[PDB]
């Protein structure tokens, strides 16, 4: 009744709030929501650390922008969010942490420009990389936190053997993993078409083998954003518009408490 | 002729309801103190003079 | 209150630090107070509530 | 008297 | 009934219970009455504790301030036509001191103005009987320039205006503080420096102290134009705290206050000389 | 029954206990336990993070050393705990924090050896300072962190008025604050006295004028230790055993939640 | 709206309980006088904080 | 009246 719409949302974590007036619906991961572990579930004996309103909340991320040329960006939790906040400073004097989120992609524009973005969230999302020499990435380049990653048109095997860049190389069509992007649409996902919406808005639950694991050790998810159709404004054959990712942690619980990781990002 | 009524008691002694009383002295009614116990009233007037008033929830524009 | 024109889009983060720390110079650093992010379009106007957090009960 |  | 509580009659002891015995590191002190370690009689206790109450230990009109205001001629050096006050119970020690045996504080507040006049000079003519205005000044409102600019026309301000000679000018006022009550001490600062500051003044504060006005101040002024002899006036201020609800006590000062703070500067020696074995 | 005793205690908070067979009873600061803000007595009306485990549980202080010369220690709450885990970083994220403690002290010896510690928690310790300059005690100087600060046998005035140092000047036979020691007692307190104990166990509710307020511009609660008696042993004339501080925050909470406190302590 | 209490009488007239009468004239509680009546405590708070409160005929130490 |  009254007025109430598909296309226009109000989103309330702790101290904040995203209003949004063109949405397409949005997505629950799975048909889950995210929930916390369970008695029956159940692993570490220890009482967790549930911080609620302070970590569970509305972080947004450096702004990329979106131009002619670009070929995809990807982002890694929870990597993404180490940096931000009280939930970075949970995540890293704990052991063990469990959390699930909701993923809010932002990309206004004109009923005059034109483009789509699929916005993918993959469980377990295994990039591959530089060399001839197989799972070699290292840590400090599988994870660039805020940053992300980005992806490329082909192929360029990184080929100074003697100092090797121990970087990921992935491919757009190949999602960067050695299958077809079109079939990226199994995952959990909302394309953000220029002309139908200006954002997307996904729920995750935490999934994985495991009922809780080391956040600094594993990735659970990876948001993954790739130029389905280019961007492109009349005749002005340069173009560039901002895609902006805010993320909220959310039921978020901390396991075996000690002194702070520190991790080496050099 | 006498008025009683309960103050609202602030700051309270280490000793409940407190009283006082007032009694008019003369006959105008311009003469008399104030009661000073106000009734208050809806903002709505002045914050919302709408024909049809909408609720908060919904679209103001629809 | 936008007064732009219609075929104009946006997206605005307004936002609410409690005292004590330095004052945001960054959308980075407001991001982590009390926010609403807006969206511009057909409803013209967006409310940011400062909600009473204060140490003493009357400033 | 009138108490209120 | 508010009497103490009646001394019983107690006997001779041979027994395994030793109330004489205790140990201070606990923290407590020991319960012990007189029928504890002595023989003791039935007494009916009728003394009470009805003086020492938290209401009457400040239940008594005590002096804060003496204000000196003069009437006289306008000349234009810097005169007393007019004077403020910062209301505060610290210009003062005797109170002061009764108040900080506790950290915490609650009442409302009487104060009591006793004014009186005298003539400066040998002798020019005479001076009509003297109205005093003692405006309060609430932190924010604007302040007196002059003896009458319209600072002085207290249309929202508090105003009493007092006749000379008549009984000494009263008012009660609420618990107004900023907090649930007020702090007598307040180990802590109104600001604090950060390391993204351009000078390091920006976040520096007086150590103990909360607002810079806390309270506000009283504007006295003699409402009257000057005669050709001048009158100097003495307001004194007195106040009493009433309804009075007091926290977490403290030790007693010691030494002699040095300013608005705990500091101490001289005559840090408070103890008499007497011998150990010295009756 | 069984065979239980005053002396013999143990304390849990989160993942730390503490044992002990020499105390003297413990006490509980003016027969309050530490509490939560009751909704009828609110303030802020924000929903406040409560972070339980993480943060309520035992810090333990530097050691200091107990000599034959040491006129006295003193500490501040919340200031000596700042830096200490997720404590920490709790009471920089928000403008707003309360938190009672547990504060546990220790000094063992032997059968042969003596000497008294007075143990004090003092609500608002105000205390005094360097100059012929009133209330000049500067930020960084009032608050020694885990460091704490010293007490002094007399008072000398920082003379430089070039260049003041801007430090407290803590006699202690005056408390530091110009009241006498000996009357401090009104204070909650235990005293550590070799012969009879080895430490001191004081449980402190929050007390303010207010339910709730800025951590990092006031202290709650000052511990102060002196030698109500001096240390000596045998006759050995330099003498020197540990005094160890450890504390719990307990039943903490926090409002006001937005970039964090960086307090310039130089 | 009087209010009536009996006062503690220490010196007696060779003439029993005595009456005073109240009565409040003010709406503001700050107005009132004292009314000092007022209820005494435990100074347990302040003379025995302990955890376990031990009775005064035991050890002290146990 | 209240009589105490
Ligand atoms: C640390 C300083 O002293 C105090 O803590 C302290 C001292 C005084 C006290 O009283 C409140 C002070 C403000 C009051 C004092 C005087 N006021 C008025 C009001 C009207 C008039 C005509 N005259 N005086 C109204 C406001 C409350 C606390
Ligand atoms: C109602 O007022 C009846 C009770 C009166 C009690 C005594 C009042 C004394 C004051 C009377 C003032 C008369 C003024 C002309
Ligand atoms: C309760 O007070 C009713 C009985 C009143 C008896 C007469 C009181 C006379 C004084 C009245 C003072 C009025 C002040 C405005």
């Amino acid at each position: 009744a009254c007025g109430y719409s598909d296309r226009v949302l109000q989103l309330t974590l702790g101290n904040s709030t995203i209003t949004t007036q063109e949405a397409a619906n949005s997505v629950v991961a799975y048909g889950r929501w995210p929930e916390f572990i369970r008695d029956d579930e159940a692993n570490p004996v220890d009482q967790p650390t549930e911080p609620d309103v302070a970590t569970c909340r509305f972080y947004t991320l450096d702004t990329v922008m979106w131009g002619k040329e670009s070929k995809g960006w990807w982002w890694k939790l929870p990597d993404a969010l180490r940096d931000m906040g009280l939930f970075g400073q949970n995540m890293y004097y704990h052991y063990l942490g469990r959390s699930g989120y909701t993923v809010h992609v932002q990309c206004n524009a004109s009923k005059f420009h034109q483009g789509a973005l699929g916005v993918f969230a993959i469980p377990e999302y295994c990039l591959a990389g530089d060399s001839d020499k197989q799972r070699y990435t290292s840590y400090a380049n599988a994870n660039p936190g805020e940053r992300g990653g980005k992806f490329y048109s082909q192929f360029n095997k990184d080929n100074a053997v003697t100092s090797p860049k121990r970087e990921f190389c992935p491919v757009d069509y190949l999602l960067g993993c050695g299958v077809l992007l079109g079939n990226a649409f199994v995952y959990p996902h909302q394309i953000i078409n220029l002309r139908t919406n200006n954002s997307a808005t996904i729920v995750l639950p935490y999934v994985n083998a495991l009922a809780i694991d080391s956040m600094v050790k594993h990735n659970n998810w990876g948001i993954a954003i790739l130029p389905l159709s280019p961007l492109d404004f009349a005749q002005d054959s340069s173009v560039e518009i901002p895609i902006t990712v805010t993320i909220a942690p959310m039921c978020s619980e901390f396991n075996g408490l000690r002194n702070v990781t520190a991790p080496k990002f050099q | 002729g006498a008025q009683v009524s309960s103050q609202k008691v602030g700051a309270h002694e280490n000793s409940s309801t407190i009283n006082y009383t007032t009694i008019n002295y003369y006959k105008d009614s311009a003469s008399n103190a104030a009661s000073k116990q106000d009734y208050s009233q809806d903002p709505s007037k002045f914050t919302e003079p709408l024909k049809d008033v909408l609720i908060k929830t919904a679209p103001a524009l629809n | 209150l936008f007064c732009g024109s219609m075929m104009a889009t946006g997206k605005i983060l307004v936002a609410y630090a409690p005292p004590g720390a330095q004052p945001p110079t960054s959308r980075k650093e407001a991001m982590l107070g009390t926010h609403v992010i807006w969206d511009l379009g057909l409803q013209s106007s967006c409310t940011m509530v400062v909600p009473w957090i204060s140490n003493v009960t009357y400033r | 008297i009138s108490e209120v | 009934q508010d009497s103490l509580p009646d001394t019983k009659a107690s006997g001779p002891a041979h027994s395994k219970e030793v109330p004489a015995l205790t140990a201070v590191e606990t923290g407590a002190t020991n319960p012990l009455a007189p029928s504890d370690t002595v023989q003791t009689r039935h007494v009916v206790q009728r003394r009470s504790r009805s003086e020492s109450t938290i209401e009457s230990f400040f239940a008594r009109g005590a002096c804060v301030a003496i204000i000196e205001v003069d009437n006289e001629q306008p000349t234009t050096r810097a005169q007393k036509l007019f004077a403020m006050w910062r209301i505060t119970y610290k210009d003062t020690v005797q109170l002061r001191r009764k108040l900080e045996l506790f950290t915490y504080s609650r009442f409302d507040m009487e104060l009591t103005f006793v004014v009186t006049a005298n003539f400066t000079n040998a002798n020019n003519g005479h001076a009509l009987n003297q109205v005093y205005q003692i405006m309060y000044i609430p932190p924010g409102a604007p302040t007196p320039k002059s003896w009458d600019d319209y600072t002085w026309q207290t249309s929202s301000n508090p105003s009493i205006f007092y006749t000379y000679g008549a009984a000494p000018a009263r008012i009660s006022v609420p618990y107004v503080g900023l907090a649930n009550a007020y702090s007598h001490f307040y180990d802590g600062f109104a600001k604090v420096p950060l390391k993204t500051d351009a000078n390091d003044q920006i976040g520096d504060s007086l150590y103990s102290a909360m607002t810079v006005d806390d309270f506000g101040v009283l504007a006295v002024r003699v409402v009257n134009d000057h005669n050709p002899t001048k009158v100097t006036s003495k307001v004194r201020i007195y106040m009493k705290p009433k309804h009075v609800r007091v926290w977490c006590p403290r030790p007693p000062r010691a030494v002699p206050y040095y300013g608005p703070g705990v500091d101490y500067r001289n005559n840090l020696d408070p103890l008499s000389e007497k011998g150990l074995t010295t009756y």
